[PDB]
RNA sequence: GAUGUUAGGAGGGCAAAUCCGCCGAAUUUAAGCAUAUAAUUAAGCGGAAGAAAAGAAAAUAACUAUGAUUCCUUUAGUAACGGCGAGUGAACAAGGACCAGCUCAAACGGUUAAUCCUUCGUUUGGUGCAAACCUUUCGACGGAAUUGUCGUU
RNA sequence: UUUUAAUUUAUUCAUUGGAAUUUUUCAUGUCGAGUCGUGUUCUUUGAGAUUGGAGCACUAAUACGUGUGAUACAUUUCACA
RNA sequence: ACGGACCAAGGAGUCUAGCAAAUGUGCAAGUGUAUAUGAUUCUUUAAACAUUUUACGCAUAAUUAAUG
């Protein structure tokens, strides 16, 4: 990785390639995120642009898992299961599968996609959205509330 | 700074080099942790030196639906299984004073657990073929024939194990079946909507209920 | 100053690990590639070499 | 049963009774020697409610220490540094008065003895009174002890010094637990160690 | 939330008393050493000040004496409970 | 109380990488500097062990709940602190290593301190060549202790 | 050489005490005070109408109590210790 | 204008953390098996090998101070 480095092709060049006019000094703008608002504030809002300031209140002590939920999209429910029975459970009518998406690691239903046409489905989840619910139940499925 | 680049973030302000530690002996550590507990298991000779443990629900929301090994049984589960904690403590049962049974679910679980490992065991006598049968919901001591004839076969450590579950995500229902009356969204919107006001009723039950 | 909290080791990707040993298995299958390694392999039978 | 009482009563310690009785003896400890031995407990309940006990090995000081702040160290108030640092008069010591009361015995007046614990005794403008329970571990009373006897071997010499009394547990945060300590378990120095010791795998 | 104590849960994530549906499951020698102590010791002199406030016995006093009792305690809780500790003395002392 | 060159004992000093208390800066960064940072650091004082310290909830959580301490992976550069600037910055849950629980006080025992120590003895068997060491229970003597030892839980 | 597992053998005669659980009774006992807590001051903390500590002033209840539940209050439920 | 009397030997963009871009490689709605465990491997080996069908990171969904 050494004979690799850039610095060696620049071996006998004085300068090391940072300049014969303005060298390389230590410092010389500043240390760290020193001059944001004075003498780096293009950089800061060129880039950077929310960054000075506060807005919100606080939450004092979070416990993530409290509001933890992950999330799956409608369109993935016939995904979860395999290819073989996602065959048997559409050419078989009277038959619908029950997921429980909550056993697979997601609490709440989302609505984005599109389930296959008279295909029953039922859903089992902490939590549905609104269009989640519509759709599952447009494609004559139900959605199942468990905790 | 300079570009397009995350602001900087880093911690190194105070004198690092003084706590940067390296890990060159992991897996030495590894070889050393693995012979200690071979030896100390060639030491008590054929007991193992697993602890039975209880299997506990994971607390928070987050980790409702998984099981572990908690430290102990409680004072119920060692009742329901017929033995004392000091006793259960002498034959590599754990007991814990501060659980509690708040559901008959965990109860059962844990002393249908408790009874495989007392059915399971097989106990040496104190004093050399003076068996005797025991105290305190300790199994009766086995005798030299069994004993022999035992000592030969596999220890099973399954036991001590956090147990498999069953994976059911997926089942089928008739069609005919399904409530397609089922307002999902709406009955979670109502209860959040209606839960201030049943604390409400929740408190008032319980002042009633003081007197 | 050289110290010893240097990048000594790598961790690599097991799949790139087994690629790896799965590779070598076929190219020592091979007899042109034993041949050009440096092994003198002219008098042996066949190139993935099993005895009884 | 007398110990029950002498307890409730000394709850008081603004009745008349104890009003009077704490004003003579703390007059009298004001006369006597900074730290002498006591014949007996003043207050026997509360030795038996810490650990004293009636064995030959056990033995009991008086000590007064001066109220208030110690004031900073420096020569005048000429604190060369920042406005930061500048105070003197403020500054309040880690230790408390009573960790304090029971180094001044333990650390060379009887350092053949053990410090147990300590108690209250007595208030004044100007001192604070302490009654420090001491253990000798080379007497065989105590030695022979299966309990108490703990007290005999070594890193138990000078916990006094070490913070391990109970005052020095008061003090070193040791008396709250849970989100109110948090950072000092382990003790603060090697809680604080801990989180930045910096760990880096040999592979990444 | 709160939860209850019968009526298993809902099964359901929000509201009141949700969750899993799981099967829930469910003087002599004191006031003699009180007696005695009392005898010995008497009352605190801020104590005898709440007893003077009760004892004058109008609102505006009763309303001193909390105060007064709260300042000499630390804590509304405290002050409180001195004050209703002494007025049941006073009316005992009446009695 | 005082006093004893009465009998038997202990402390003192060295050493410090890890460890436990205290005391405690400034350089530095902020492109100046004063809060802040450096840093609960260096220096200074004291105190231990082969580890120390912490430790058996006046703990978490808000769950279908967990269950002493320590350490690792993570939580997480997160919640939060901050001329809200520079900078600083945890905890709970989760996965592991290891795994251990206990006793005083207080309660109860007065047809009887049932406790403890000192000194002086007797034998009970053992491995040493010897030197020494491990076991040993029958006392007696002098004390301590009811201003409370021991047993019970 | 060290120790440390398994395998060798234990049998007779006796009283002395103790222990666990299970039946029948009585009483709900004990439970750490100049301490906790509060105010103020200084420090410390990520801890913010104050995280811990310390000094000073005031100074508790008695388990139906009192302490935690990360925003200061009052009245009060609940949980945990 | 400054440095250089001469010669030899030494003598200066590196190491770690973190982020990104570029490119190579593996796998792909996944990916990385972390700490740790096992196992007739225990000169090398402090590396290789392995992981009884919801650990965690990042990604797979955004947005709002926020109830959501």
């Amino acid at each position: 990785a050494t004979r690799f480095k850039k610095n060696r092709k620049k071996r006998g060049h004085v300068s090391a390639g940072h300049g014969r006019v303005g060298k390389h000094r230590k410092h010389p703008g500043g240390r760290g995120k020193a001059g944001g608002l004075h003498h780096m504030r293009i950089n800061f809002d060129k880039y950077h642009p929310g960054y000075f300031g506060k807005v919100g209140m606080r939450h004092l002590n979070l416990l993530k898992n409290r509001t933890y939920c992950p999330t799956i999209n409608v369109d993935k429910l016939w995904g979860l299961l395999p290819e073989e029975k996602k065959k048997e459970f559409s050419e078989n009518k009277d038959i619908a599968p029950v997921i429980d998406v909550t056993r697979k690691g997601y609490f709440k239903v989302l609505g984005n996609g599109k389930l296959k046409h008279n295909q029953p489905i039922v859903v089992k989840a902490r939590y549905f959205s609104s269009v989640a619910e519509k759709k599952i139940k447009a494609v004559g499925g139900q959605c199942i509330l468990v905790a | 700074v300079a570009h397009n680049n995350v602001l900087p973030n880093v911690h190194l302000h105070k004198w690092w080099q003084r706590h940067v530690r390296v890990n060159f002996s992991k897996n030495i550590k590894k070889k050393k942790r693995r012979l200690l507990r071979e030896k100390r298991r060639k030491a008590n000779g054929g007991t193992p030196i697993e602890k039975l443990h209880p299997i506990v629900h994971c607390p928070t929301q987050r980790y409702n639906f998984r099981t572990r090994l908690g430290k102990g049984f409680t004072f119920e589960e060692l009742k329901g299984a017929g033995l004392t904690p000091r006793a259960a403590q002498t034959i590599g049962i754990c007991y814990d004073k501060r659980r509690k049974n708040r559901s008959e679910e965990s109860l059962t679980k844990n002393v249908e657990r408790l009874l495989k490992y007392k059915n399971s065991l097989v106990m040496i006598p104190l004093k050399k073929n003076k068996a005797k049968k025991g105290i305190g919901g300790i199994p009766a001591d086995a005798d030299k024939n069994t004993i022999k004839e035992f000592r030969n076969k596999k220890p099973l450590l399954s036991i001590f194990k956090k147990e498999k579950n069953t994976k059911p995500f997926y089942e089928t229902i008739e069609v005919s079946k399904i409530d397609k009356e089922f307002l999902a969204y709406k009955t979670l919107r109502r209860a959040k909507l209606a839960e201030r006001r049943k604390n409400r009723r929740q408190q008032k039950k319980d002042i009633k209920f003081k007197s | 100053p050289t110290k010893i909290w240097r990048r000594w080791g790598r961790k690599v990707n097991l799949k790139e690990k087994r690629y790896a040993v799965c590779s070598s298995i076929a190219a020592s299958g091979v007899t042109s590639l034993v041949l050009a390694r440096g092994h003198r392999i002219s008098h042996l039978k066949e190139v993935p070499l099993v005895v009884s | 049963g007398a110990y029950k009482y002498i307890q409730e009563i000394w709850k008081k310690k603004q009745s008349d009774a104890m009003h009077f009785l704490l004003r003579v003896r703390t007059w009298e400890y004001r006369q006597l020697p900074v730290v002498h031995r006591v014949s007996k407990p003043s207050r026997p309940d509360k030795a038996r409610r810490l650990g004293y006990k009636a064995i030959q090995g056990f033995v009991i000081y008086r000590v007064r220490v001066r109220r208030g702040d110690r004031k900073k160290r420096v020569k005048k108030g000429i604190v060369h540094g920042k406005p930061k640092h500048q105070g003197v008069h403020k500054q309040k010591s880690t230790r408390n008065l009573k960790s304090v009361a029971e180094g001044k015995v333990g650390k060379s007046i009887c350092g053949n003895l053990r410090v147990l614990n300590s108690y209250w005794v007595g208030q004044d403008a100007v001192y604070k009174y302490y009654e420090v329970i001491l253990v000798d571990p080379n007497h065989n009373a105590v030695r022979n002890n299966p309990k108490i006897n703990w007290i005999c071997n070594p890193v138990h010499k000078h916990r006094e010094l070490r913070g391990l009394t109970s005052a020095g547990k008061k003090y070193r945060g040791l008396r709250v637990k849970g989100h109110l300590s948090a950072k000092s378990r382990p003790s603060i120095r090697a809680n604080w160690k801990r989180r930045q010791l910096i760990k880096l795998r040999k592979c990444r | 939330g709160r939860k209850s104590t019968i009526k298993p849960a809902t099964g359901i994530a929000v509201g009141f008393n949700s969750g899993h549906v799981v099967t829930k499951r469910n003087s002599k020698r004191k006031e003699l050493i009180k007696d005695v102590v009392r005898e010995i010791t008497g009352f605190s002199p801020y104590e005898k000040r709440i007893i003077e406030l009760i004892k004058i016995g109008t609102s505006a006093s009763t309303k001193r004496s909390l105060k007064y009792a709260k300042k000499k305690l630390g804590t509304h809780k405290r002050g409180k409970a001195k004050r209703e500790e002494i007025q049941k003395v006073v009316i005992l002392q009446r009695r």
